[PDB]
């Protein structure tokens, strides 16, 4: 019945440091649809963080883009942190702008 | 647009 | 070829937490272009689209009022569903419809769906004739035989064949600037050394739309499908898509690998290597 959601962290342009763009992290394949996603810059929650409206895929798992701006650098981590009632604990998955 | 309510199952 | 309109409906129970939560988007191909949420301050369609903007309120009050009959309707086969199954009163569950009409490239009506789950499985859908139902197990058969005798299957072949078609044909030439535009992805090859011994090479697709492409590895000519790491296509945020596909290799190998990317926006397929 219940689907584990797939979660990847992306940046919506090529990562360039001192450059505005977006912090993506699109979680899908899950099922139900209750969901909790936070942005994580250094391990604290993003305050102004969107997402997108719940829709699902043809074989009725659903998916989500949460996103913010960000400002990339050297010195910060970014990444998504995930919970579903699928996941013991939440799931932080870190961003790594080579994926 | 969307179609009007179909009867309950 | 060619074009799809498709609405999602989601409704949720929440038991002694009020009435179940009713959402629904629209979507013309991958573009969606409405939502609305039973769970909002004041739940009413609303544009997700710039295209959609200059519908008047008949547009819009019509939506909301067939929206908010549908939540209400929902409720009721949310009920019956869990009788049907003989489910505790106290259980959260979930009723998703999707339904829609694709047409080929001559605005002609191609296949029309109708179909349903319930908790994350199929529960019975409109067959390929638009006037038959499929259920899934002896809970939906309940369903089938009061639709059956409900005629629901003509009431929705109506739409699917009229209404449906008319619909997305009126979307498509509003929004035509972005509902038929190319935009072929932007492509290239990373290196990622793992040891002294062996590397990732990533081949990006990025910026495309629609969300349709194929990205592969070859290997002196031969597919690596079993030793590629493919990603899901995903959203950009802008209304474009990305993907990406990752081979390891030997050091040394790298540029017996080439990367193979079908997209609609490209004339020809590409291929392509590492260009270090």
């Amino acid at each position: 019945i219940q689907r584990t959601p797939k979660i990847q962290v992306y940046s919506r342009h090529p990562a360039e440091n001192g450059k505005s763009n977006f912090l993506n992290c699109y979680v899908s394949g899950f099922h139900p649809s209750d969901i909790e996603v936070d942005l994580l810059k250094n391990g604290e929650r993003i305050e102004k963080v969107e997402h997108s409206d719940l829709s699902f895929s043809k074989d009725w798992s659903f998916y989500l883009l949460y996103y913010t701006e960000f400002t990339p650098t050297e010195k910060d981590e970014y990444a998504c942190r995930v919970n579903h009632v699928t996941l013991s604990q939440p799931k932080i998955v870190k961003w790594d702008r080579d994926m | 647009s969307p179609i009007v309510p179909s009867f309950d199952m | 070829g060619s074009h799809s309109m498709r609405y999602f409906y989601t409704s949720v129970s929440r038991p002694g937490r009020g009435e179940p939560r009713f959402i629904s988007v629209g979507y013309v191909d991958d573009t969606q272009f409405v939502r609305f949420d039973s769970d909002a301050a004041s739940p009413r369609e609303e544009p997700r689209a710039p295209w959609i903007e200059q519908e008047g309120p008949e547009y819009w009050d019509r939506n909301t009022q067939i929206y908010k009959a549908q939540a209400q309707t929902d409720r009721e086969s949310l009920r019956n569903l869990r009788g049907y199954y003989n489910q505790s009163e106290a259980g959260s569950h979930t009723l998703q419809s999707m339904y829609g009409c694709d047409v080929g490239p001559d605005g002609r009506l191609l296949r029309g769906h109708d179909q349903y789950a319930y908790d994350g499985k199929d529960y019975i859908a409109l067959n390929e004739d638009l006037r038959s139902w499929t259920a899934a197990d002896t809970a939906a058969q309940i369903t089938q035989r009061k639709w059956e005798a409900a005629r629901e299957a003509e009431q929705r072949r109506a739409y699917l064949e009229g209404e449906c078609v008319e619909w997305l044909r009126r979307y498509l030439e509003n929004g035509k600037d972005k509902l038929e535009r190319a935009d072929p992805p932007k492509t290239h090859v990373t290196h990622h050394p793992i040891s002294d011994h062996e590397a990732t090479l990533r081949c990006w697709a990025l910026g495309f739309y629609p969300a349709e492409i194929t990205l592969t590895w070859q290997r002196d000519g031969e597919d690596q499908t079993q030793d590629t790491e493919l990603v899901e296509t995903r959203p950009a945020g802008d209304r474009t898509f990305q993907k990406w596909a990752a081979v390891v290799v030997p050091s040394g190998e790298e540029q017996r690998y080439t990367c193979h990317v079908q997209h609609e926006g490209l004339p020809k397929p590409l291929t392509l290597r590492w260009e270090p």
